């Protein structure tokens, strides 16, 4: 019964109770918010190619 | 030292920026009429867009903006008809000449705003001595073309134009207002047609008097 003197909690249970959640990358914030502020740029810049100022306040010619 | 298209580009960039307040719109419009810039429709569109975008408004900038809109002969019913709220909020703080310009101006575009014309006709018949008769003819033009059949102001104008000898253009504008109103008061129209003898500085007011007397069928003067 030498196995009952060993710690009963496995190494697998340590690795799954210690590294439980996949950690959040530091670049995820930059990638996601830059992909969304690209749409903020494209809609609302006055120098963006597909700007939404002429669809919203149309013109007066 | 004297350059028209470069100052058109200066007004163009002055009106194309984002935070233009109402005084800049008003003097850009007045400067755009005084240079007689009917050839540029986009510039008048930019000035009228910024006039619709403005929220501050006093008597002077609103009055010069409306004067410029009607002297330049530009028409856009949306931005002119949305300038009558600034008028009715600022109406007791208006001068009688300023009330004259804004009521003739909002009447010429055809703004159906009955509160403005009621509260302006009540002002001009509550204090009738304040008003020089050109102001009377301009308010009469605006109340006639705004779609109210106001005969109280028409009778007050008849009393003023029979008592006071008036201008040629003043009488012509009063004749045009009476012709749209369809009133044909010979006691008023005679006192207006007697003013057409001192030589007329314009031809459009003589043409308007001819159309007015044709619409009323008095006879050719």
């Amino acid at each position: 019964d030498r196995v009952l003197s060993l710690p009963a909690v496995s190494k697998n249970q340590v690795l799954e109770n210690v590294f439980h959640t996949a950690p959040k990358a530091p670049v995820e914030h930059l990638e996601k918010m830059v992909s969304a502020n690209s749409k903020v740029y494209d809609a609302l810049n006055l120098q963006s190619k597909r700007v939404l100022i002429w669809q919203v306040k149309p013109a007066l010619f | 030292e004297n350059d028209v298209p470069a100052i058109l580009k200066e007004i163009d960039s002055l009106v194309s920026r984002e935070a233009v307040s109402a005084k800049e719109v008003s003097d850009a419009a007045v400067a755009l009429t005084y240079l007689q810039v009917k050839a540029n429709r986009r510039l008048w569109g930019k000035v009228l867009e910024k006039a619709g975008a403005a929220q501050d408004y006093d008597a002077a900038s609103l009055t010069n903006l409306l004067w410029a809109i009607n002297t330049g002969g530009v028409e856009h019913f949306k931005t002119v008809a949305e300038l009558a709220g600034p008028a009715v909020s600022l109406l007791p703080s208006l001068s009688p000449v300023q009330l004259s310009i804004v009521v003739e101006a909002l009447g010429g575009a055809g703004v159906k705003n009955y509160e403005l014309y009621n509260k302006a006709s009540a002002v001009v018949v509550s204090k009738i001595g304040e008003f020089k008769p050109a102001e009377i003819a301009r308010v009469l033009y605006g109340v006639a073309f705004g779609g109210v059949n106001d005969v109280a102001l028409a009778k007050a104008a008849g009393k003023v134009f029979a008592s006071t000898e008036v201008d040629s253009r003043t009488a012509a504008q009063a004749l045009y207002a009476l012709a749209k109103l369809g009133r044909a008061d010979k006691a008023t129209v005679d006192a207006l047609l007697k003013s057409f003898k001192k030589g007329t500085e314009s031809a459009s007011d003589a043409a308007a008097a001819s159309f007015a007397l044709g619409s009323l069928s008095f006879k050719a003067e």
